[PDB]
């Protein structure tokens, strides 16, 4: 992690981030583990991530790293504490948009983010728009956001 | 962050003004504002549009009001003595709704056509200080004409002369300080003879004004030089000896005294 | 079918359009403006029915065209003396 | 025009001065005092404004 | 600025209001009041006021702290 | 005893209470400008509560203002004097 | 950590008129609400919406916050896109100026004690006047802090000296036991526009014609009222030609002046009948039935 | 009819466009629905305030429409503890137009109260008309023998504020406002702008009327019977006798225009005697 | 609440400190309610009684 | 009207001299703080 | 679990019928107050909300933590009209979207008293739609599942999918009370 902002996947509510068009066999829990095992999907390699925190939390930076057989994220769009359906993130105005580069899905890169627009997140969602192989599911690695809480 | 822009004014470096950009874009308020001025002077007069871009693009995101603040006068250094080149981010900045970003095309005009006299910008200036919904932007509109007139000193207290005695009182502490940058060293009477009824001004602020620009007038200057040095003199020692008077009345009576006799009677002011 | 212009039916018309003798054109006004068919006043002297208002009826889509025609020539005028005023008394204008 | 606007203002703070009584002089005393009858409250020994 | 002066000046008016008695004009902006506390008063009038209203023995409503013709 | 606590909590409830002026109503002078005269006191132009009917506010109508803003509470009935009151309220023996 | 006088109180259009509406309802009772919204940092506290509490029942005071009312009504707004938390306390004080009394300042630190950066924002409803409210925000001095010989928030800038305190406050308490955080207004561009709606009056009534009837007589009487205004306007000249200039206004108090009434009359009458003629040419070509 | 005017104070308009900014964030921008209080006076409503609740609908299907009735009543009891005087008047919604499904929302919001009025609060910044459109369900009987149906019949709106809401609000628009114009000029402004009103709608029925003529709607014959009295009332300028009328009331109006006209010029002269007569005697004494 | 009511009377205590402003009553009203008249000659409305029970009281 | 409006001349007169004196404007806060230190205390 | 939950109650015409004793409206009166109570000793926080499947859909009660209220609700629901299933659930899951807590989970109690009359297509393409947005529904196929048992197949085994244990399609065949199948069924489980 950047020196100064710590890993917050402690800090959020494992029990009460929930996840839309998650395939069974692979699903939110194995999402946030370090391991091999990823949040792949049923109905489309599109996917809506829901992350509600425990406490006021800033995010500087991600990693949502994917396999690089493909199926790894393309293009992620990023929401902050909504008062989502498919079809809002079709036509929607996301907080920072994020084409995540093929360097940025691997096991090491990490995703800057506008830390401005990343200040009071409650609750995050992350949605994946579009893969980097055009495959009919993503996966996903341990999605992390790093960064410090609002104390 | 002011410790590395003040040592890198003008250097345009890419290195300070990387890490420099790493603190403002942190959201925190104390250091924004110190980031946001370092940011101005390290790019100092290099009018490239990355540092404008990501220090503007910053302003209209950020919700403090400190960083805010520190990007206004870091903007202006970018475009320092760039003349007409700034028209563009000029306009930009005054049509903004942000009061602190209007407050920064003030600036951007004073920076940008320093000493010229340039008339245009100085219609500018006179149309934001008796028309605006922002008294700080109406105060910054005023001080920003000292630095365009400081060449051609005996036209300041003719267009801030009026000015000086308005209903905005900070309209009237632009008058004070406008007189005192474009004045700096000179010893005008005519500038003097202007502030010598602000120092009794009702409001506070207003005084201090009056009192800090009176010493930036005749810093060094002598009795023969100017007569009313002793009376000014006496005035800062009144004003801080004096238990009944406001706290920021004596703040700028104390400035005015390291300012009249600063170096060790020694320096002088003179942006020329 | 007359124009707001020649609203002003003479007995005669109505007479020889109603195959009814000049005599009882009168009496078929009022009938009409009782019940409120139309709206009007007859000028007994001059012979002369003069028409104010019609009950509307239905029109066709020619005549729908039409009256759409007239709020063109409506529409013009009223933005010739907006704009009119606006430059006349540009100065005033708040 | 701007003058007219200063007083205004200025007029809001001085109309919450406190207003003056009205007394009626008995005869005036050295030392600038005066012995007065303010209306209902009788009788007072006052200094003179300087004007 | 000048309709803004004159707006914000009317607080002067807001309630509650002791109820005096003009008596006499001194100048143009101050005058001697009754108030009906049974005390009388040398106070200034509004500028915003009527004089042409301040007829004799007229009820004012004074400042209920300066006694101020309002 | 819990009747003891009710009676002693209405009691704290009490003290919170403040007297108000009494007055009596003048004159009317906007649909929130009123005329009143204290009791025994000057006359003032005081405002009125919204909830208040202001229809029962005719002038000479004794009412209830407040000591800090003077604003009319409540109207009152007609007051009865202590000494009127023991005019009418005075035995007569049962002669 | 110090206090800093550049912290700011930004109240949002909403928040400030919300309070006003209570405050004046509620006059002369001290009506109290709770302030939502977000310490954005050590400088700005916003107050996004407020919401009025109930009163528990008469007395001209500050009642305690009712928790299951502050706590359902919290609820219920997070339902509605307002997760927003209490970011301190408004109360109204009708007409005797802005200040905490010592209710105010035991209700404050109920506040204080949960969020240390609370604010109690005081409304005067009756004293505000078009342009001008009469709010204040303010928070507690720890007597502790200031009786060893500290002040109670450090000064790095002019900001908080700029608005001088009145002597009102200053006499309850002001810079002793509590002091004010200035206020600011956050005012977008949408809501702007849309109070602007306020007495715009309906594209009818611009082209409606007044009364004919009426115009003419109203034309009549004015026009009568302005002979013997100028029989009287005569009269004044003469008088003010032997008149000692400290009669020049001395003797115009409660006496009615000619030439100031028949100023009003000509304004009266040049407005009404150049609009009533404007109008009037604009709607024989606008409405024509040609 | 049952509502003669409805009164939306300044708050309400705050509160819709706080509404819908806070509900149409980054999830969507959809229209917002809440629940609208005030006070009846005569035949006049008054729109005072208002809370927001819950509610969605489908974009495809007007049928399907979720409507939190229960939290309805959970926030009006907490308003009407503030405030007693505020019952529920009707409901708001920010759609820039009426909807199909509206009739059966107010049949929903007709439980709460019986003479429901549905005022469309237009968040964005229209230039010429009022955001609020008032509107209350009506059982038109056509003549035609088609049923008996619920539709909306416009109310006049207006936007009034109360003395403490008129204060916050001049406080707000202290500096957009321009107060220094005379009444004269904003006279004439507003003639321009019922000029510019009346295009609009002269404008709007035109289309509609191109519409009709190319068969994209069908043709109604209530308004084409509304139009053909527009038509009628058409008056005829170019009478002999109301040109005469005209012209005989032109000049009953020029002549007190020209007396007060020369009434200003001698004050105005009067004006200046003192002026000079203040400015010579200033120099005379220094 | 045996605590309740101690920690209550004590609050009386502070309020029920002297002096009291002696003064007499004028009526008794419903809407339980009282009018009194002060030594100072001030006649004030009382929307409760007091400490003292209003059975107990007479003009 | 216009012509006569325009030609009416105001004297150089020295401005903003008719508002509150400095040294009687500095009355008035000297005294108010005795106000604000007696009344309160 | 931390759940919310809705029931689709039917008050079709063919909820008059007496095939489950004593009334198929009576039979699901007495199986809304299981279904209900068994949410509320699952987890205290659960909410619970009442939807009627009439010919148009109507929310009687949004959820709520009580349990009296959706009796007393279901009390006056009286048979009248036609199912409109397509409508019903899209409703319910509107309530669910707008739930008091956002960390509860879907769910949706469905009593289909009556035929569903749409084509296979509609009812696959709403199962993905509730599918996608983690929405469960529980669907009891009592009174016609002649007839229904494949068009609600087609939607339980889209909505679920391969080993989904989400949504149970629990078909009662007709019997002295539906409500004696349901705490041996994998709803209340
Ligand atoms: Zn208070």
């Amino acid at each position: 992690i950047p020196k100064g902002y710590m890993d917050l996947m402690p800090f959020i509510n494992k029990a009460g981030c929930e996840c839309l068009n998650e395939s069974d066999e692979h699903g939110f829990d194995n999402c946030l583990r370090k391991d091999t095992t990823f949040l792949e999907s049923d109905c489309d390699e599109q996917l809506l991530i829901t992350v509600a925190f425990n406490q006021p939390v800033k995010l500087y930076s991600m990693k949502f790293q994917g396999p690089d057989n493909g199926q790894g994220p393309k293009y992620v769009k990023i929401f902050i504490n909504l008062p989502m359906d498919f079809e809002e993130a079709e036509r929607s105005e996301p907080t920072q948009a994020l084409e995540l580069t093929e360097d940025d899905i691997k096991e090491d890169g990490i995703v800057p983010l506008r830390y401005v627009k990343f200040q009071n997140v409650n609750s995050v969602t992350i949605f994946v728009q579009s893969n980097q192989g055009e495959e009919e599911t993503t996966r996903i690695s341990y999605f992390t956001f790093i960064g410090t809480p609002v104390q | 962050s002011l410790g590395l822009g003040l040592a890198a004014m003008g250097t345009a470096r890419q290195d300070v003004y990387d890490l420099l950009k790493t603190n403002l874009y942190q959201d925190d308020a104390v250091t924004g504002e110190a980031a946001g001025l370092a940011l101005g002077l390290v790019m100092l007069g290099s009018k490239n549009a990355q540092a404008i871009e990501d220090m503007v693009g910053y302003a209209q995101e950020t919700q403090h009001e400190k960083i805010l603040r520190g990007l206004a006068v870091g903007i202006a250094l970018v475009m320092y003595g760039r003349m007409e080149e700034a028209d563009a981010l000029i306009e930009s900045l005054c049509r903004d709704k942000d009061p602190i970003l209007r407050r920064s095309g003030m600036y951007t005009v004073a920076m940008a056509y320093c000493g010229s006299g340039n008339n245009k910008a100085i219609r500018r200036l006179l149309h934001v200080a008796v028309s605006d919904v922002n008294d700080d932007v109406r105060r910054a509109a005023v001080e920003s004409l000292g630095f365009i007139l400081f060449r051609t000193p005996e036209q300041c207290p003719s267009v801030v002369s009026l000015l000086s005695e308005s209903y905005n009182p900070h309209v009237r502490y632009g008058a004070a300080m406008a007189l005192g940058i474009c004045c700096a060293g000179t010893g005008n009477k005519e500038a003097i003879n202007l502030l010598e009824p602000m120092t009794n001004d009702p409001v506070n602020y207003v005084r201090q004004g009056a009192l800090i620009a009176s010493a930036l007038i005749m810093i060094q200057q002598t009795e023969i030089t100017c007569p009313k040095v002793n009376q000014f003199r006496q005035l800062y020692s009144k004003v801080i000896n004096d238990k009944h008077d406001d706290v920021m009345a004596k703040f700028g009576a104390i400035l005015a005294q390291g300012i009249l006799d600063a170096g060790g009677h020694n320096v002088t002011i003179s942006l020329q | 079918t007359r124009p707001a212009n020649h609203r002003q039916l003479t007995f005669e018309e109505i007479a020889k359009s109603a195959k009814i003798t000049v005599n009882e054109v009168e009496l078929l006004v009022m009938k009409a403006l009782s019940v409120g068919l139309v709206k009007g006043s007859i000028d007994e002297v001059d012979k002369r029915v003069h028409m104010t208002w019609v009950q509307p009826r239905v029109l066709d889509l020619q005549q729908i065209k039409g009256m759409k025609d007239r709020l063109e020539f409506w529409c013009t005028d009223v933005k010739s003396m907006e704009m009119l005023v606006e430059h006349q008394a540009h100065d005033i204008l708040t | 025009l701007n003058a007219k606007v200063r007083l205004l203002r200025e007029e809001l703070q001085l109309l919450q001065e406190q207003g003056s009584y009205v007394g009626e002089v008995v005869r005036a005393m050295d030392k600038k005092k005066v012995l007065v009858k303010v209306h209902p409250e009788g009788k007072f020994v006052v200094d003179v404004d300087k004007n | 600025e000048f309709l803004h002066a004159q707006e914000e000046v009317k607080r002067i008016q807001s309630i509650p209001l002791v109820i005096g008695q003009f008596l006499e004009a001194v100048d143009q902006n101050t005058a001697i009041v009754g108030s009906t506390t049974g005390s009388n008063y040398y106070v200034r009038i509004l500028s915003t006021i009527d004089r042409e209203l301040l007829k004799p023995n007229a009820s004012v409503a004074l400042h209920k702290h300066s006694n101020a013709l309002v | 005893l819990t009747k003891q606590y009710e009676k002693s909590e209405n009691d704290l409830k009490a003290l919170q209470s403040v007297g108000q002026i009494v007055g009596e109503v003048l004159k009317q002078l906007t649909e929130e400008k009123f005329i009143v005269k204290a009791t025994n006191g000057p006359r003032y132009v005081v405002g009125c509560r919204r909830q208040l009917d202001k229809s029962k506010l005719k002038p000479g109508t004794r009412v209830a203002l407040d000591m800090t803003t003077l604003t009319i509470m409540r109207y009152l009935p007609r007051e009865v004097d202590p000494l009127v009151y023991n005019m009418s309220h005075e035995d007569p023996g049962n002669v | 950590p110090a206090v800093d006088t550049a912290e700011q109180v930004y109240i949002s259009s909403l928040a400030l008129l919300k309070m006003l509406k209570h405050g004046r309802a509620g006059v002369p009772m001290e009506v109290m609400g709770l302030m939502l919204g977000e310490f954005v940092d050590d400088y700005t506290v916003r107050v996004i919406d407020v919401f009025a509490m109930p009163q528990s029942g008469t007395g001209v005071s500050v009642e305690a916050v009712d928790p299951v009312f502050q706590a359902k009504m919290l609820d219920m707004l997070k339902q509605t896109g307002r997760p927003e938390m209490v970011v301190g306390w408004y109360h109204s004080h009708p007409g005797f100026g802005c200040w905490l009394s010592g209710v105010d300042i035991n209700t404050q630190q109920s506040f204080e004690a949960l969020s240390e950066r609370a604010v109690a924002v005081v409304v005067d409803p009756i004293q505000s006047v078009k342009g001008k409210v009469v709010i204040d925000a303010f928070r507690l001095i720890n007597a502790n802090m200031m009786v060893l010989g500290h002040e109670p928030r450090q000064t790095t800038s002019n900001l908080g000296h700029l608005n001088k305190p009145s002597i009102q406050a200053l006499i309850h308490g002001l810079n002793r036991h509590y002091y004010s955080i200035t206020i600011n207004y956050r005012k977008n561009e949408l809501e702007q526009k849309m109070l602007l709606n306020l007495h715009k009056k309906s594209w009818m009534e611009g082209l409606t014609l007044q009364d004919y009837s009426e115009h003419c007589k109203h034309n009549e009487s004015v026009v009568k009222e302005m002979l013997e205004l100028a029989k009287n306007y005569n009269k004044a000249v003469e008088e003010e030609d032997k008149m000692t200039p400290e009669q020049l206004a001395i003797k115009n108090v409660g006496k009615q002046d000619p030439k100031r009434h028949l100023e009003e009359h000509v304004d009266v009458l040049m407005t009404s009948n150049i609009v009533q003629c404007l109008a009037a040419m604009l709607d024989t070509v606008v409405f024509k039935l040609i | 009819l049952a509502v003669q005017k409805v009164v939306v104070h300044p708050l309400v308009l705050l509160s819709v466009v706080d509404h819908f900014n806070r509900i149409g964030k980054v999830g969507n921008q959809k229209r917002v629905v809440g629940v609208l209080l005030g006070s009846w006076q005569k035949k006049v409503l008054d729109v005072s305030n208002s809370f927001a609740v819950p509610f969605d609908e489908d974009d495809k299907d007007d049928s399907v429409w979720f409507l939190d009735h229960d939290y309805l009543e959970n926030m009006y009891g907490m308003f009407k503890k503030v405030n007693a005087r505020e019952r529920i008047v009707g409901w708001y919604h920010t759609g820039p137009k009426l909807h199909k499904n509206d009739i059966a929302i107010n049949e929903l919001m007709k439980r709460y109260c019986p003479n429901s009025v549905l005022v469309i609060i237009d968040v964005k910044p229209k230039d010429l008309g009022l955001p609020t459109e008032a509107y209350i369900s009506v059982e038109e009987v056509h003549d035609d023998g088609t049923p008996t149906s619920k539709t909306f019949e416009h109310v006049t709106s207006e936007i009034g504020a109360e003395e403490a809401e008129e204060v916050g609000v001049e406080h707000l628009l202290r500096d957009i406002k321009d107060t220094t114009v005379g009444t004269l000029s904003q006279r004439i402004t507003n003639q321009v702008h019922g000029l510019k009103g009346l295009n609009s709608k002269l404008l709007d029925i035109r289309s509609y009327l191109e519409k009709v003529a190319t068969g994209k709607l069908p043709i109604n014959h209530q308004i084409i019977y509304q139009l053909q009295d527009v038509f009628n009332l058409l008056p005829d300028v170019s009478l002999q006798e109301f040109v005469k009328a005209f012209y005989l009331k032109t000049n009953d109006q020029m002549v007190v225009v020209y007396l007060a006209s020369l009434i200003r010029s001698v004050v105005a002269l009067h004006n200046l005697i003192n002026n000079k007569i203040a400015n010579r005697d200033a120099e005379k004494k220094e | 609440m045996k605590d309740k009511i101690k920690e209550n009377s004590e609050k009386i205590k502070v309020n029920k400190t002297l002096p009291y402003l002696v003064s007499n009553v004028i009526e008794l009203l419903d809407v339980k309610c009282a009018v009194i008249k002060t030594s100072t000659r001030q006649t004030y409305f009382l929307p409760v009684i007091g400490l003292v029970d209003a059975e107990k009281l007479k003009p | 009207h216009n012509m006569s409006v325009k030609a009416m001349r105001f004297p150089p007169k020295s401005y903003n001299k008719d508002l509150e004196s400095a040294e009687e404007r500095r009355e008035r806060e000297q005294q108010d703080l005795e106000f604000a230190k007696e009344m309160a205390e | 679990v931390l759940e919310s939950t809705m029931v689709c109650v039917d008050n079709s015409e063919y909820m008059r019928n007496g095939d489950f004793l004593p009334t198929r409206l009576q039979a699901q009166q007495d199986a809304v107050n299981i279904v209900c109570h068994s949410k509320t000793r699952s987890n205290p926080e659960n909410n619970v909300g009442l939807i009627t499947l009439a010919n148009d859909c109507e929310v009687l009660t949004t959820l709520t933590p009580d349990t009296g209220r959706i009796l007393s609700k279901l009390h006056t629901v009286q048979p009248k009209g036609k199912i409109t299933f397509c409508t019903g659930i899209r409703v319910a899951h509107l309530a669910l979207k707008h739930r008091q807590g956002k960390n509860h989970k879907m769910r949706i109690i469905a009593f289909v008293g009556s035929p569903v009359e749409d084509n296979e297509k509609d009812l696959v393409k709403l199962a993905k739609r509730l599918k996608k947005e983690k929405v469960n529904v529980d669907i009891i196929n009592f009174g016609e599942e002649e007839v229904n048992t494949e068009k609600l197949t087609a939607f339980v085994n889209t909505l679920n999918g391969k080993d989904g244990t989400g949504s149970h399609l629990v078909t009662v065949p007709p019997g002295p009370s539906l409500a004696d199948a349901l705490i041996s069924s994998p709803i209340l489980a």
